[PDB]
RNA sequence: CUCGAGAGAUUCGCGGUUAAGGAACUAGGCAAAAUGGUCCUGUAACUUCGGGAGAAAGGACGCCUGUCGACAGGCC
RNA sequence: GUCUCAACCGCGAUCUCGGUGAAAUUGUAGUAUCGGUGAAGAUGCCGAUUACCCGCAACGGGACGAAAAGACCCCGUGAA
RNA sequence: GACGGAGUGGUUUGGCACCUGAUGUCGGCUCGUCACAUCCUGGGGCUGGAGAAGGUCCCAAGGGUUGGGCUGUUCGCCCAUUAAAGUGGCACGCGAGCUGGGUUCAGAACGUCGUGAGACAGUUCGGUCUCUAUCUGUUGUGGGCGCAGGAAAUUUGCGAGGGUCUGACACUAGUACGAGAGGACCGUGUUGGACAGACCCCUGGUUUACCGGUUGUACCGCCAGGUGCACCGCCGGGUAUCCACGUCUGGUGGAUAAGUGCUGAAAGCAUCUAAGCACGAAGCCGGCCUCAAGAUAAGAUUUCCAUAGGGUGGUUAAAGACUAUGACCUUGAUAGGCUGCAGGUGUAUGAUUGGUAACAAUUAAGCCGAGCAGUACUAAUAGCCCGUUU
């Protein structure tokens, strides 16, 4: 229920190890150029699988 | 009854040389196989 | 399936009415008693001037149950209610008359309860 | 355990659950696309799509029939009109769904589905 | 291909028998055993609920004997069947009629058809 | 010895004696043998066998040059089987008729999987008191973990929760109902582990 | 009703159903189940003559037709 | 369904992801097991034994676990 | 087996007062683990052992070892069984696991003692059981690196764990033995109980997917037809899945213990032992099942590369907490849809015809279809990263 000790830095850090932010899995878009998600509309231009899916005003 | 017997036959044994005693119960008309 | 405490119709003319189940036999956590089994059991109730008395201990063999009893061929059969025969000491029954149907594993265990029977299943 | 249990309850009690999906099919008959999240989505396309197969028998049982799942008068006018027109030769598949991105204040998956038939980009 | 459709087919058992549905009073005609003697014995009811797949079905039927209500279950291909017979086309409005089993007699009785 | 089957599924039959069976069908299909393992070269002598057709675009080029060496066509399941009887070489093909002249039969399957599960379910524990009488919040608790200060410690093999079923399984001696050496079907008597579909060794 | 989204392990909170048995549970029938309305019958010991008493135990109950709330016939 | 003897179902909690973010406790710790030894019941001593490095879920045997300068008992030329 | 004597153990009652700014206490529940001084089952020696049934001692801890009435009870008595209903240790095992009947707070009462305040070798009714698990421990499940180049598979087993129960009948045989009553060993067989594992064809349960009846009330402008809410409103059914009350399967040579002997001296005889040898238990080791090369002693085999092979991603699953694992990713049936079918429910809307009406008969039943088969309509883009590919 308690802890009978304070945890030392080490033993803080080594639990740590395995606290990492997920990197997105990205795509350049081949009609914009830009960074997209992979399997998702490019919302610069709205492109998706080479046809157009969200005409942007 | 009438439906096995015994049978013993006695081999010499590799792991010493004197015989051993080898032992079943086979039913009654099949000793002459095992003899 | 009867069990310790179950309640169960007398099915022949005993003088016994209505039994209680205190043990089955055959086993040490044999825990249910189907058709043809042996039970021990209290009487309950009596009929009027009748041979056997309320409060006494018996033997006694199971006729019919309300779980279906499942045979080799595929069928099954349930009847209404859970029913018995009380049995004295020698093994034999202790009434003239059985009242409704009985099952026909008895076939295998009793035959005075099957010859004396108004159907089998 | 779940083996074999083919729909998601959405994290609502029976009746949320069915009156959230009425609403959204009528939302889609009337706008040829909403935009949702992506398990409501898919979750839309098993409800909606039996329904717009409806529009195949016109006869008045067939739209009484759809009258019990929308209860909604102008999304029966709807469908039976323009929408049963358009998807009168495809062999199913009458909606598509399309992934787009996350929101900001849940990072919930989002998605837009729509009738196939009134997107004149992908045909 | 399908191998359940053919092992049904391979290991067909029993006849053909008339078709019956629930609240249908028929009659069985059972071939039972007894110290190498083989009888038919009859047993007449109303079938209360029919359930399973194709040409395995189960039926249960029920009869009032002696005041003590019994029940059968019956596999439709068990080839210690010989005949079925039904005396009675009932009329109710259900598939399973589990009621009967709570109603003496002048109130189980079943309009005919 | 032995071969590879899948898992169809269930029915009940009627014997020619007149008793009602539950049977499970499984397709114990064409297999070649792939590889031979001898004394001299694998120290122990044993057959692999292969099942399922495979496409191509499934087989990795180091399998590709396992099969062709073997010149047979590329299978999706292989396994290893010893103790035979008539010396089958490479590429070899084995049937249901193997077992033509078996009575009974083993079966290793892999069992229908349960996830986390509870020590009620997964070791058959009492629960902790009545529903009523006091209970308050240990229905289905294990209980005690162990003693006092000696031992000071939980034993292993202490029975706890954890993953149940998805586990390799035997059932011994299924008696062989029939052979139907058309369709590559196999008839016991009974059930085996695993779902629909599932892949079985059946030991001879 | 000033946090949401997924997913649908164990376990807990609040609820639902359950074969056969029916208090064998437990310190203890705790908790739950069961009873439950209106009208018409019928109500024991005992009693301070007021009660006990809603004792206990039973029956009818929907809709339609007509007739003088009731009666009869019919329907589900 | 109190039990034999449990099984299944629904929501809330639970688990994973995004946002915000405490508390009790804390001499330092790279904190394994067994028997012995010992202020006389050992993670930390001796002799052996076992053990690649780092997480997550789940349960409570030990840390004479936490909380509160034992109310029992005795003592004070104490108190009410 | 008297009168007496020598030891062993530390589970009783004591003796001592050595640990303790708190080391939770009786009984029960749950979960066990260990011992053997063995209750049953296995193997023996002796008998005041004819047989049957016993008595006593020796070896043996593999497995097993019931449910109720009374009592807070432990313990006991009783009822009915069973092959048997073992004895103990583990803080009289186990309250950061449960309970709180008993003991031991504050209320009240009886007997009894006291002038009284009050008190008890007593009794009686009532009376809050706290904590979000850090370390270690235990049950499961991953990430990294290693394994003397990198990979895809198939494996040996150093070892570990699991499993280990048992009844009743038939024949031999109403025989051996025994005036008689009674009544066998050895050996074949046939059927049970309990427990465990897997599974869902059968029986039975669930089935807030689904279908139907019905009450009250409000909506879809009205009627008709539907829908919301009332515990899923209530009631009757119910597929797949999950299950037990169901079904199927399982408990299978060597070296020994207590003992029995052969040959045989020391010690001319005797002697199972001293040299040798043949036996001999549910026990030990193998045999059965599962895990298992981080077995750093890191093993073996077949094949690929030096586009081999992967990761991230997507459609998903009988796989799953998250992971991991399986299938599929367009020269594709992975999922949904569509088209058919097994199946559930039980005869729809409307329209005729009967009836004065409530209602009923015809006509396709209608709805659903978590399962199955077919079919690219929808969604699965080889983009990016390590070392030609979906
Ligand atoms: C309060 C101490 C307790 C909780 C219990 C204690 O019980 C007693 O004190 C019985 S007297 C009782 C006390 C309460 C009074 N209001 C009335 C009076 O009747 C008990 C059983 C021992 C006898 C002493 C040691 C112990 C630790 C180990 C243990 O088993 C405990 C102490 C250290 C423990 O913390
Ligand atoms: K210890
Ligand atoms: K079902
Ligand atoms: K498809
Ligand atoms: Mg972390
Ligand atoms: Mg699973
Ligand atoms: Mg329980
Ligand atoms: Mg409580
Ligand atoms: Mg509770
Ligand atoms: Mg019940
Ligand atoms: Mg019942
Ligand atoms: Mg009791
Ligand atoms: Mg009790
Ligand atoms: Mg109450
Ligand atoms: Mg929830
Ligand atoms: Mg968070
Ligand atoms: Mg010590
Ligand atoms: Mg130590
Ligand atoms: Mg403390
Ligand atoms: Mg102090
Ligand atoms: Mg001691
Ligand atoms: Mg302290
Ligand atoms: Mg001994
Ligand atoms: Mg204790
Ligand atoms: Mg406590
Ligand atoms: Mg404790
Ligand atoms: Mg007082
Ligand atoms: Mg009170
Ligand atoms: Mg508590
Ligand atoms: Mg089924
Ligand atoms: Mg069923
Ligand atoms: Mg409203
Ligand atoms: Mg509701
Ligand atoms: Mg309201
Ligand atoms: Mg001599
Ligand atoms: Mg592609
Ligand atoms: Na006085
Ligand atoms: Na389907
Ligand atoms: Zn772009």
């Amino acid at each position: 229920a308690h802890p009978k000790r304070r945890q030392s830095k080490t033993r803080t850090a080594k639990r740590r190890t395995h606290d990492k932010a997920v990197m997105p899995t990205l795509a350049k878009c081949p009609n914009c150029g830009a960074w997209h998600i992979y399997h998702t509309v490019c919302g610069d231009c709205g492109y998706y699988r080479g046809k157009l899916a969200i005409e942007k005003e | 009854g009438r439906t096995y017997s015994k049978v013993i036959k006695m081999v010499k044994s590799p792991k010493t040389g004197a015989y051993t005693f080898q032992e079943e119960m086979v039913p009654n008309e099949a000793v002459k196989d095992f003899f | 399936m009867i069990q310790q405490e179950s309640r169960l119709v007398v099915a022949d003319n005993s003088g016994a009415k209505e039994a209680l189940c205190i043990r089955v036999l055959g086993g040490t956590r044999r825990r249910y008693a189907s058709v043809g089994d042996i039970i021990v059991v209290s009487v309950k109730s009596v009929i009027p001037s009748s041979d056997i008395k309320k409060g006494a201990v018996s033997k006694a063999v199971i006729v019919r149950t309300k779980k279906e009893v499942r045979r080799p061929d595929g069928s099954y059969i349930r009847f209404d209610d859970n029913a018995c025969v009380l049995l004295n000491a020698a093994g034999d029954i202790r009434g003239s008359r059985i009242f409704g149907p009985v099952a026909r594993e008895l076939r295998g265990t009793n035959m005075k309860i099957v010859s004396l029977a108004p159907e089998v299943l | 355990m779940r083996h074999n249990k083919k729909f998601n309850h959405l994290g609502r009690k029976a009746a949320h659950r069915k009156a959230m999906l009425s609403n959204m099919a009528a939302s889609l008959i009337l706008h040829k696309r909403i935009f949702t999240t992506v398990a409501k989505a898919k979750a839309l396309r098993i409800y909606v799509e039996p329904l717009l197969t409806k529009t195949k028998e016109d006869t008045t049982h067939s739209r009484r029939i759809a009258f019990s799942y929308l209860q909604n008068k102008y999304a029966l006018k709807e469908l039976f009109g323009d929408v049963a027109a358009k998807i009168a030769d495809r062999p199913g598949g009458y909606t598509r769904i399309l992934k787009t991105g996350y929101r900001l204040g849940d990072n919930a998956a989002m998605c837009f589905i729509e009738l196939v038939d009134y997107n004149e980009n992908m045909l | 291909m399908d191998f359940i459709k053919i092992v049904n087919e391979e290991f067909k058992s029993g006849k053909e028998h008339p078709k019956f549905n629930s609240g249908d009073t028929i009659t069985v005609e059972y071939r039972i055993k007894e110290g190498n003697k083989e009888r038919i014995q009859k047993y007449r009811g109303v079938v209360i609920r029919i359930s399973g797949h194709g040409d395995k079905k189960r039926f249960t039927v029920r009869k009032i004997s002696d005041g003590i209500g019994v029940e059968r279950i019956f596999p439709i291909e068990s080839p210690f069947i010989e005949n079925i017979t039904v005396e009675k086309y009932g009329k109710v409005r259900r598939a399973k009629l589990y009621y009967l089993r709570g109603l003496t007699g002048k109130k189980a009785r079943i309009k005919e058809r | 010895p032995g071969l590879l089957g899948k898992k169809i599924g269930m029915t009940s039959v009627f014997s020619a004696e007149g008793k009602n069976l539950p049977c499970t069908v499984i397709e114990v299909g064409p297999c070649v043998v792939t590889q031979v393992k001898t004394l001299e070269k694998d120290g122990y002598s044993a057959l692999q066998l292969g099942f399922v057709d495979a496409k191509e675009k499934h087989t990795t080029k180091p399998l590709a040059g396992h099969f062709k060496k073997a010149n047979v066509a590329p299978k999706r399941h292989l396994a290893e089987f010893k103790n035979f009887e008539g010396e089958h070489k490479l590429g070899d093909v084995l049937n249901v008729e193997f077992f033509s002249d078996a009575d009974f039969v083993d079966v290793v399957g892999t069992s229908k999987g349960k996830g986390f599960q509870g020590v009620v379910k997964r070791h058959g524990f009492g629960g902790v008191g009545q529903a009523t009488h006091g209970q308050h919040n240990r229905l289905r608790a294990p209980g005690a973990v162990g003693a006092c200060s000696y031992p000071a410690k939980v034993f292993k093999g202490t029975r706890m929760a954890g993953q149940m079923g998805n586990e390799r399984v035997t059932v011994q001696n299924l008696e062989v109902i029939k052979v139907m050496p058309e369709h590559n079907l196999l008839l016991v008597k009974g059930s085996v582990p695993g779902a629909k579909g599932s892949i079985l060794l059946i030991e001879k």
